[PDB]
């Protein structure tokens, strides 16, 4: 899971 | 000759590179004829959150390093900032602030800026603009074309590349459309593809997203990044399912790297040698050829075998195939009478793992200093396939029950341990196989006690 999401 | 912009974007959440780091990737960038980069560090408070605040003397210093090398390295250097979290569209005092904060840059020769707005709300959190605009984009529009129309009458072919609130995923967003009718032509728009960090990026879905924006996009593409919470996985497999044709529909490619910048130069290679001729890219050829270069040959069938452990990426998704499909073919051996076979391809392997390890280890680089956390537990997860090993020989044998039960207890150890594991090194593949030899092994235990006459499955007496 990106940072952003 | 196929991208005009051939770019790295340093737009990664976490530790930002040190200035030697970007001096240093700017010379590999020149060797790979890369010619772009975009400093937007997210955890750069005066980039982001304390965007009105201007850099102090110190800092403007090392930019100005930063942007000589560059040119020295025939790289564009753009600064970004993201003032989405607080901007006031509709007031004219905001504006003078974000030109303040560039003028720097614009007097130390920059001409290319980065006003971003990704990862902010969806909608207009200030009243003042909720009375100017009907929504985000046409607020975001309105502010960019007074920034440009500035900036005109300031210097000398200003150009600006802008990130918008909406991304990714869905090409024929009302707010997409409203964009490319209402900013002026030649601001740049980027775009992430089917998702933030895109699996693959088609012709077709960059058509769309060139009909929408009224121009090709900018590709800001999220990969080898590995911020938030991809920071376990190690992206050092190659570029890799980018249409050899984007070109066509695509003005240029920023790749977001790794906060490790020297095992981001892996990919960043392939992603380079893509750029320069899409259409005879390979990326299993040009991983080879990025190893041998940065790495040195010697390291090569290492590098290969390590890997196969480290896939897990948005470009491949799944669970690393050349252990899960080893492991379903060990166990269908041990299934089906065939328990030599077995036993080999796993004794096979596990040389082959601490062969690889014991190599790669040797070397004292820069890159196998940023990748050893991901050294260390591979090589732990090897060490607890050998004790499945011994385990499963044993059993098969049977006297060898002691060192089957041993097997069992020193398993049962390792697996709680390895929750804490901090690396996504083999997945989750290897600890599964692990998890199986112990579920394999119950009945030794109830043989041991000699309850074997009265347990019932799952393995237990009960009334
Ligand atoms: C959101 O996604 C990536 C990955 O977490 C992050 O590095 C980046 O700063 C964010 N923005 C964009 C436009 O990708």
């Amino acid at each position: 899971v990106p940072y952003s999401s | 000759e196929y991208f005009r912009y051939r770019g790295i974007i340093e737009g990664f959440y976490g530790k930002p590179w040190e200035h030697q780091e970007r001096l240093d990737m700017f010379e590999f960038m020149q060797a790979n004829n890369l010619n772009a980069y975009i400093y937007a560090p997210k955890q750069d408070l005066y980039h982001r959150e304390l965007w009105r605040e201007p850099y102090k003397e110190e800092q403007l210093q090392l930019f100005k390093e930063l942007i000589e090398k560059a040119g020295s390295c025939g790289i564009n250097f753009t600064f970004a900032i993201s003032p989405g979290l607080s901007l006031v569209y509709s007031s004219e005092e905001e504006l003078e602030t974000l030109i303040r904060k560039i003028t720097p840059f614009l007097e130390m020769g920059v001409h290319s800026i980065g006003i971003f707005f990704d990862n902010v709300p969806f909608d207009l959190i200030h009243e003042e603009d909720r009375n100017s605009y009907s929504n985000l984009a046409e607020a975001q529009a309105d502010f960019l074309t007074r920034v440009l129309q500035r900036l005109e009458s300031t210097i000398s072919t200003p150009q600006i590349i802008m990130c918008p609130t909406f991304y990714c995923n869905d090409p024929n967003l009302e707010y997409l459309r409203i964009l490319g009718q209402r900013l002026p032509k030649n601001i740049d728009v980027f775009w992430t593809g089917p998702n933030v960090c895109s699996h693959e990026i088609t012709t077709s879905h960059m058509q769309e997203v060139q009909k929408s924006l009224q121009r090709p996009a900018t590709l800001w593409d999220n990969y080898p990044v590995n911020d938030g919470g991809m920071m376990p996985e190690l992206h050092i497999g190659p570029y890799d399912h980018r249409d050899p044709e984007l070109h066509t529909h695509v003005v240029g490619i920023y790749a977001n790297p790794m906060a490790l910048p020297e095992a981001s130069k892996l990919p960043l290679y392939t992603f380079a040698q893509y750029l320069n001729s899409p259409s005879q890219y390979n990326p299993q050829d040009s991983w080879r050829q990025a190893v041998s270069t940065l790495l040195g040959e010697d390291n090569l069938s290492a590098m290969e075998k390590f890997y196969q452990s480290n896939t897990i990426s948005c470009l491949e998704p799944e669970e690393p195939a050349y252990l899960t499909n080893l492991f379903k073919k060990v166990q269908e051996d041990f299934a089906s009478f065939r328990f030599e076979q077995g036993l080999r391809t796993l004794r096979e392997e596990i040389i082959s793992m601490q062969t690889t390890y014991s190599r790669l280890s040797t070397q004292d680089s820069k890159f196998f200093w940023e990748i050893r956390p991901w050294l260390e537990e591979y090589k732990l997860w090897t060490d607890y396939l050998d004790q499945a090993m011994i385990t499963f020989s044993n059993l098969f044998t049977g006297e060898s029950l002691q060192k089957a039960l041993q097997g069992r207890t020193y398993l049962r150890e390792v697996l709680k341990d390895a929750v804490d594991f901090r690396t996504r090194v083999c997945g989750d593949v290897v600890r599964n196989f692990l998890q199986q030899v112990l579920r394999s092994t119950v009945s030794i235990e109830l043989q041991a006690e000699g309850k074997e006459w009265t347990a019932l499955p799952p393995g237990i007496v009960r009334d």
